[PDB]
C-alpha cells in the first residue's frame, strides 16, 4: 500500500480509486519535489484533461517544491496561462525558486498559502565548458533568461522591475505574512 | 424529471416551472409572515406580542437552512416563542390576556417580557 | 400512421405489454398494443421513435416480424405486417459530433454517422 | 504478499482490501519512517479525504518515526490544524524530533502513547557552504525556524517559552510517564 | 508465482487468496527476518484487524528471526499486551535477541517451541559519536533501556531480576528443552 | 500512482484509462526527454496506430526535448512524412538540436509554439577511434549527414541553403518570436 | 504508462491491449535494439504465431537496429526462410551489421527502406584468449562464419561473391538510393 | 509490453494469453540462455504438466543456448527420459556445451536442427581452492562426471566411446550438416 | 417446423420463458414457449439454432426431453415430444480443423473434429 485505495458510491458504484485519482476527479493537482521534464510533462497532461472535462471550473494546484529546471517549469507556466479555467495555487510546505515562480502565476485573487509555509526566491543558475566563443554564446543566453524571469515577476507581483532586480540578487526568504505583503500571494488560509 | 415523465407527457405541458431555494433575504420576509400568524392566534386570547427587530434577525439566522426551505423557520418560531407563551397562557400571567414583547440579549438570548 | 415511442418500451415489463406476449399483456386482449395496431390498420405505416432506447426484447420481436411478417397476440390472433412499412428513428448518429476535444488545438469531431 | 488482503462483508460485499486500505476506511492513518516530501504529501491527501467523508468524526493518527525534514513535517502540521474534525495522535515505538513535534499537535485531551514508547526532542539541524555573505543569509533563516518551533512547543504543551528553550538545547529523552507529566501527551493506554 | 495462493469454497465461491492471506484468515501471523519499523508496523496492523474480527479467539504468532531494532519490537510488544484475545507464540527455526523477547511475551501457558529450535538472549547493543556531553546523554539512555528489558524478562519468565541480569551478560544459547526449564516457553510440540 | 487514472462515460461508461492513454485516444502524442531508439520506436508505433484508426484526421505531437541521437530521430522524421494524415507539432518547454529538427517537420501552417519556449539549433556531433583509414571512412559519413540535414532545414524553413549553413556553425538560440520570423514555426499560441 | 493502452470494438468491445499487442494483430512486428538471444526469441515466437493465424498473408517487419550477435540473428534468419508467408522487411532509422543482414533477407520484391535511412555492412567481429592450440580452433571458426555470411549476401543481393568480399573489408555505408542500386533493398517507400 | 498478448476464440470467445502461454498450450517449450537452477526448474514443471495433459502426444523443445550448469541441466535430462511421450528437440541458433548435450537426448528420429545453426561440444569445466586433501576429493568428482557425460554421449550418438573421448578434448565445432553425419541430429529442416 | 434461436437464451433468467414462471410470479401466464408449441402441434420437427450458445440451464432441460420425451409446464401439463424430430445445429467443431498447430513441425490437425 504505497498508495491506498478508496471506495465511493455513485450510480451502481462501487468503483475504487487510487487516492490520487480520487482527488484528480475533484480537480486537484499536486506538484511536489523537483521540477523536471517527466513530472512536468505529466502535470500538463492533467491540466489539459481537466480543462476538457469542464472549461468553466477552477483547478486547484497544491505546491510543495524546492525548485527545479526552468525549462520544465516554463512548460507548466505557459499551459496555466493558456487554458480557459482559473488555476488557484496553494502553497504548503515550501515554494522555492522555480516553485515560487509558479506559485505566483496562479489566478489573481486566488493565490493562497498556509501559515507555516516558506517562500524563497533567487536569480537563475547555470554554467558551461568550452571554447571562449562558445562561452560567450552560452553566457548571453543565461542573461536573457534572467531578464525574462524578472519581467514576469514584476508583472505578477506588482513590484517595479528594479525592485525585483535587487531582491533576487541573493536568496531571499519570506514567511507567509511577508509573501502576502510583498505580493506573491493574496492571502493566508487558517482554519476551515 | 426527464427520466420520470416520458416525452408524451412533457410535450403536452405548457411549461415546467422550476422553483428555487430560498435566500436569506427571503428568510427575513418569511419570519415576518410567521410572526404575524402567531399574533393572530394570540389575538384570540387577548395577548399582544411585540418582537424586536434584533430578535427577528436572530431567529432568521437560527433557522436558515438552504436545503430545507422555509419549514425550519416554522420550527424555530415555535420553539422560541410559542413554547414560553404556552406556559404562561395555561398556568401563569397570560391567562387573562396581556402584553408580551421580546428583546434580544447581547448574549444571544431571548429576553422575553414580563406580562 | 401508427406510433410507438421506444423510450416507453425500455424496460422488460413494458416490452411484454407491447408484444402481447401470453403473460404480461395489456388488458385481456390489448394485446398486444403492436398487434392490435397492425390488425386494425393492415396497410399502415408504423413509426418507432428513438429506437436505441428500446429494450433488447423489443429489438428482437421486431427482427422476428421483419423475417416472417407476423406477430402473434396473447389470444392467438395474428397481426399481418405484409402491407406495412416500418419506419424507425434515432438521434444517436449525430451525438458524437457535439463533443469538444481535448488539447491546445481543438479538432474537428465530425464523424461518419453511418459508422455510429 | 508484502501486504495481505482482508475480506469484509456489507450488502453485496465481500470486497477485498489491502490491509492498509481496510484501515484507512476506519479513519486510521499511519505515519512511519523518515518524514520527507513524498510521504508527507500522501498523509495530507489522506486527511483531506477523510475530512470530506465525514466532517463530524475524529481521525486517528498512529505515529512511529525517527524524525525527518521540517518543511515536509510542517505541511502535515498545518493540515491538521486547518481541517474541521479533531485529529487524535497515538505514539508507539518512538516519536523523535519532528515526530515528537507532530505528536503534540493533536487535539487536546486526545494525545496518547503506549507505555514502553519513547519521545525525544531537540533543536533543529542544518548547514551550508558558500560566500560569507550567503552564509549569513542562511544562518538567519535557520535561527528563525528554531524560534518558531519553540513557540509552537510552548503553545501546545503548556510550558513557558523559556523552559522550552532550555530543554531543547541538547537531546532530551522522555519515557511515557515523563511525556505525560511534561505535557506532551495526556495519557497512557494500558489494556483494553 | 513468487508466492503461493490457494482456492477455497465457502458459499457463493471461491474466492482466490495469496497463501499468506489465506492463513491470516485463520488467525495466523508470521514474523520472520529482521525486526524493523516497516515490518513491525505491518504486524501491528494485522493484530488489530484480528482483534476486531473476533475478540474472543486466540491469535497465533509464528516466530523465526535473528533479532532487530528494539524500538520497532516494542511496538509489537505493547500491542500484544493491549488487545483482548490471547496471543500464543510459537518458535521455530530461531528466536534470537529481540525475537526471544517477543517469544516469552505471549500468553502464559501458550508459549510453545519446536524441538530443534534455538533461543538465544543477550543485553542490547548501541553506540554514538559526538561531544563528551552528548555521549553522556546517549549512554544514559541505553542503560535505561537495558534495565527495562531486564525487568520485563524477569516478569515474564519468573526468574529473579538478579538472575536475569547475570544471564544476559554475554550471548546465551538455549536448546528447546532448556528454554522450557528456564521458563522462556511452556512446552515443546512434537507430533500432531 | 505515478500516472493517475481517469474515467469516461460512453454507452456502458465503465472504462477507465491511464491518463496518457486517454490522450492517445484523442490523437495526442507526447515526445519528451532524450531522443533514443526505444523511445522513438514507441512513438512510431503510436503514429502507425493512429493512421490506421482514421487516415483523415490530424495527429497532434507535443514536443519538449533537449535533443538526442540522430539516427533514432530520423525514424520519426520519416514516419511523419510517410503516414497519410497531417502531423501538427507544438513546441512547449524546449526543442533543441534534434528536437528542433523534428519540430519544423510538422505540417506546414500547423507548426506552433508557446510564447516562453526556446528553440536551439546546431550542426551534428560525433566521433570515432581507430586506424587512420577507418577514421577517414567515418569522417566522410558524418559530413554527409551534416550536409543532408542542412538541405532538409532549408526545405522546411524557406531559408536559402547557404544561410542555413552559416546559422548552424555554433549553437544558435531563438526565442519564440524569432522562431516565427526565421521560419521554424508558423505561429505562437497565446490563449484559448 | 510506458506503453499506452488502446481500445477496440468487436461485438461486446471489451478489448484493451498495449499498443504493441494491438499492432501484432495487424501482422506487424518490430525489431529494435541490439540483436541478442532473449529478444530474438520473441520475434521467432511471433512469426510462428502469425504463420498459423493465416498462412496466406504477409508479415511486416520493421527494422531499426545497430547490429548484434550473429547467433541470435541466425535463428531469425532461418525462421524467416522456413515459414510459408512472405516477410516484408522495412528499414527505418538504421540497419547496420547484422541488422542489414536480416534486412536483405526479406521476400524478394518486398524489401524496402525509408528515404533518409542508412544501411551499413562489414565483416564479422570476434576474439579469444587461451593456448596457441585453442586460438587456432577459434580462429578457424570465425573464418568459416565470415565465408558463410558472404555467400548468403551474394545470394540475396545478386552481387558476385568476389564483389561482396571486397566491399565488406571495411565499414561500408550506403544511403537509401545506394542500397537500392546495390541490391540490398528493392525500393524506397515514399508516401503511403 | 515486453511480451505481447494474443487473443483466441473458442466457444464464448474470451481468452487472453501471454504469447508464451499460448504456445505452451500447443505443446511447445522454449529453452534459451544459460542453463541454471531456476530456469531448469521451470522447464521440468512444464514438461510434467504436458505429460499429464495428454500422455500420448509429442512435446517440442526449442533449444537456443550457450551452455550452463551440468547439475541443473541433468534434471531436464532425467525428466525427458522418465516421462512417457516423446520429446522432440529442435536446435536453432546454437546449442553449445550442455545445450548440445540436451539436444541429442531427444527421441530418436526426432532430433532436428536448422541449416545455419551451430553445435559445439567440449569436456566439462570446474575448479577448486583448499587443502591438498580437499583438492583431491574435488578433482575426483569432476573426473567422474566427465566419464559419465561421455558414456551418455556415446549412447545417444552411436559413436564409440573412444571416439567421443578424443573429440571432446578441445572445443569442437560442428555445422548443421556435420551434426547430422556425426550423429547428434537426425536431420535438417529446410522449408515448410 | 418449430424454430427457436438459442442465442436468445444465453442468460439464466431466460429459461423460464420456455417452461413458464412458477405460481405467484410475474410471467405466470406463459404456458412455456416450447411447451405450448409442442402441445399445439404434436407432430412437428423442432429446430434449435446455435445450440452452441444456450445457457447451461437450457441443456439441463433438453436432457429430459431427449431421454423420456416430455416436459412438465407450469400448470402441470405434459408436453409430449414422442412424435417429433429434434434437430440441433452447431458449428462448434468447425474452427478446430481449419487451423494448423503453431510450430515448425506439424501435429495431427484432423483428429479434433471430436474433442472440441
Amino acid at each position: 500500500a504505497l498508495v491506498p485505495m478508496v471506495i465511493e458510491q455513485t450510480s451502481r458504484g462501487e468503483r475504487s480509486f487510487d487516492i490520487y485519482s480520487r482527488l484528480l476527479k475533484e480537480r486537484v493537482i499536486f506538484l511536489t519535489g523537483q521540477v523536471e521534464d517527466h513530472m512536468a510533462n505529466l502535470i500538463v497532461a492533467q491540466m489539459l484533461f481537466l480543462e476538457a472535462e469542464n472549461p468553466e471550473k477552477d483547478i486547484y494546484l497544491y505546491i510543495n517544491s524546492p525548485g527545479g529546471v526552468i525549462t520544465a517549469g516554463m512548460s507548466i507556466y505557459d499551459t496555466m496561462q493558456f487554458i480557459k479555467p482559473d488555476v488557484s495555487t496553494i502553497c504548503m510546505g515550501q515554494a522555492a525558486s522555480m516553485g515560487a515562480f509558479l506559485l505566483t502565476a496562479g489566478a489573481k485573487g486566488k493565490r493562497f498559502c498556509l501559515p507555516n509555509s516558506r517562500v524563497m526566491i533567487h536569480q537563475p543558475l547555470g554554467g558551461y565548458q568550452g571554447q571562449a566563443t562558445d562561452i560567450e554564446i552560452h553566457a548571453r543566453e543565461i542573461l536573457k533568461v534572467k531578464g525574462r524571469m524578472n519581467e514576469l515577476m514584476a508583472l505578477h507581483t506588482g513590484q517595479s522591475l528594479e525592485q525585483i532586480e535587487r531582491d533576487t540578487e541573493r536568496d531571499r526568504f519570506l514567511s507567509a505574512p511577508e509573501a502576502v505583503e510583498y505580493g506573491l500571494v493574496d492571502s493566508i488560509l487558517t482554519h476551515r | 424529471i426527464k427520466k420520470i415523465f416520458t416525452p408524451e407527457f412533457r410535450n403536452r405541458l405548457d411549461n415546467i416551472i422550476w422553483f428555487d431555494h430560498l435566500s436569506t433575504d427571503v428568510i427575513h420576509q418569511v419570519v415576518d409572515k410567521f410572526i404575524v400568524e402567531l399574533q393572530v392566534q394570540l389575538d384570540q386570547k387577548g395577548v399582544s406580542l411585540e418582537v424586536s427587530q434584533e430578535a427577528r434577525n436572530w431567529l432568521a439566522e437560527k433557522g436558515y437552512d438552504r436545503a430545507m426551505g422555509a419549514r425550519p423557520m416554522a420550527r424555530v418560531i415555535q420553539d422560541n416563542l410559542k413554547k414560553p407563551l404556552a406556559n404562561e397562557l395555561l398556568f401563569g400571567s397570560l391567562v387573562d390576556g396581556g402584553q408580551v414583547t421580546v428583546a434580544l440579549d447581547k448574549e444571544k438570548n431571548e429576553l422575553t417580557y414580563g406580562f | 400512421l401508427l406510433r410507438f415511442d421506444m423510450s416507453e418500451y425500455m424496460e422488460r415489463h413494458t416490452v411484454s405489454r407491447l408484444i402481447g406476449a401470453p403473460p404480461g399483456y395489456v388488458g385481456f386482449d390489448q394485446g398486444g398494443l403492436l398487434t392490435d395496431a397492425v390488425i386494425k390498420h393492415p396497410h399502415a405505416v408504423l413509426l418507432l421513435d428513438e429506437i436505441e432506447k428500446a429494450h433488447p426484447d423489443v429489438f428482437n420481436i421486431l427482427l422476428q416480424v421483419m423475417d416472417n411478417g407476423t406477430l402473434t397476440d396473447n389470444n392467438g390472433r395474428k397481426a399481418d405486417f405484409r402491407n406495412v412499412v416500418l419506419v424507425m428513428t434515432t438521434n444517436a448518429g449525430v451525438r458524437e459530433t457535439e463533443r469538444k476535444s481535448i488539447g491546445l488545438i481543438h479538432q474537428d469531431n465530425s464523424t461518419d454517422a453511418m459508422e455510429e
